């Protein structure tokens, strides 16, 4: 449903935003929320500090910098902390993610990670990529590769 | 004597009970406790049917089907005493027996499945279904086609059929809100052709209509009228 | 000793394992390793049930059912030791066993089928269905009526 | 697992009943806002056929002003 071949203003901007994380991730984090950073929460705009690509991608690049820096080796943990903040809701999940207890993270954090690990790199990548296979040797199908053509 | 460490449904799934069974059969065949190879076979085929029809048995069986035993002079692996086909049947039975020996597991999984087919968002049913497929791999660790792995298959291929309708109901909701934007765009174009010096009416009953707009109601001008004034105020 | 080159589910579909089985049975009957023709028959009927209930077995069977073997003085082809009807049942089983021995194949094919019945354009579901009928011919190479060839028929 | 399937429909029929009674409150709120923009000295019509419409309100009927008219008088009487 997505590719890295088509280039637009997005790829034109994240080339420097990643220099001020990863261009491959920052191109993908924005795509999933706003097709081609969509900080929809009013508090996320008051805390992150709108609809201008000069700072929106610059806001995501700053958060994803610290989120991918708070552990420096867990980029899937970073993408999770992005759409699941560390206050009163993400703390029970993020402490349950490192222990490999993906059955107790969220219905939205898993669906988010499962869509972005194809371009992101984590040590728990191959452990979530097979989190829910039909057989323990199987691979659980994420939401938008089993629901691909339905539309 | 096998019901000492092969009945406690938590003492099967341990990884030593496989070694206990291998050592039992071996030291019984060697030290005369099990005299006849026509009798160690009955002990195998009765301990496997005790451990298959019992919660915790699928992984004990999958662990023991790789240990070596020597019967009738020919040495082999327990997956090969019993045939390949018969071992497949055995593991299927050992996985699906812990769902009709206790009805709490059957109740629980069926209710999670069904309350996962009734979530409003079809994309948020799929992670529930991966959750179920993750709590099945803790009770059935072999890749055979147990009937619970048929619940999950029908659930997934039911959620796809649900999304085929939910997407139709979302496209019919972006059809009635792109109409109500087409109408404001055409009304603006009419006002602009009238302002720049061209003689075309601007009553709502005289706009053009092309199946992207529909018939113009009165409230599709009020909406426009309060939206040019709103935009002109913001300049 | 047959589980050395007839169990690895990629070593069955090779085109030499048929020759390995033919040479095993022949040189066992000739060089006394397999003494009795009432025992080479049991080796046949157990190696075929090992190779039929195992991923990769349908094409090994379809390859071996044309090799020559001599039992009870009468020389024949393995499709004719076992009857015609029994060979049909055997190949049906050997094709449909690799879809209930692993549930990954069953899951995958059923989901592609169902996500092919839910495409909006009915003309673009048909090429998806020819795709499925093209990835079934890689696991079931004989023309019997396996239940997966019933999925595809109901899908069309 | 049949009662769950029944509640999936009963909840849909309760959300369609809080959709037609939140519309009929949106309309009174927007009519009040129109009267208040007209009172505080601004030139916007207050006929029911000239309110704004945004799919949270629908088209305004006449009886959605009668209802409002008997409800300001009812509120002003209670002060």
């Amino acid at each position: 449903y997505d590719k890295n071949v088509p280039s637009d203003y997005d790829g034109l901007f994240q080339k420097a935003a990643d220099a001020n994380v990863s261009y491959d991730l920052l191109r993908k984090v924005a795509w999933t929320e706003s097709r081609f950073m969509q900080f929809t929460k009013a508090t996320a705009k008051a805390l992150g500090l709108r609809l201008n690509p000069e700072l929106a991608i610059n806001a995501a690049a700053k958060q994803l910098a610290g989120l991918v820096g708070k552990f420096d080796g867990d980029e899937l943990k970073a993408a999770l902390a992005y759409n699941q903040g560390e206050g009163r809701l993400g703390n029970p999940q993020l402490e349950a993610y490192s222990k490999g207890d993906f059955a107790s993270i969220s219905e939205e954090g898993r669906n988010y990670m499962r869509n972005l690990l194809d371009v992101a790199k984590s040590p728990m990548a191959g452990q979530l990529e097979t989190f829910g296979g039909i057989t323990p040797k199987g691979k659980g199908i994420p939401a938008e590769v089993g629901l691909a053509g339905i539309g | 004597e096998l019901n000492g460490v092969l009945q406690d449904p938590d003492m099967l799934r341990r990884p030593d009970s496989a070694d206990f069974f291998e050592k039992y059969i071996d030291n019984g065949l060697v030290t005369g406790a099990i005299p006849s190879d026509a009798q160690a076979t009955q002990l195998i085929s009765q301990a496997f049917s005790d451990a298959s029809s019992r919660a915790g048995g699928a992984d004990f069986l999958m662990r023991v089907g790789d240990k070596k035993v020597t019967l009738n002079g020919a040495t082999t692996t327990y997956r090969e005493l019993i045939g390949e086909e018969q071992w497949n049947a055995l593991m299927v039975t050992a996985q699906r027996s812990q769902f009709e020996t206790d009805a709490k597991l059957n109740e629980q999984y069926r209710l999670k499945i069904n309350s996962a087919l009734n979530q409003e968002d079809p994309r948020t049913a799929w992670e529930m279904l991966q959750g179920i497929k993750a709590e099945l791999d803790k009770v059935q660790p072999d890749e055979q086609m147990t009937p619970q792995r048929e619940w999950l298959i029908s659930a997934q291929e039911q959620v796809q059929n649900q999304m085929n309708a939910w997407t139709k109901a979302q496209a019919k909701a972006l059809d009635d809100s792109m109409k109500s934007m087409n109408k404001l765009d055409v009304i603006d174009k009419q006002f602009q052709k009238r302002i720049n010096g061209e003689w075309v009416s601007t009553d709502f009953k005289d706009m053009p209509v092309n199946e992207n707009t529909g018939e113009f109601k009165h409230s599709d001008m009020v909406n426009y009228a309060n939206k040019k004034l709103a935009e002109i105020d913001s300049m």
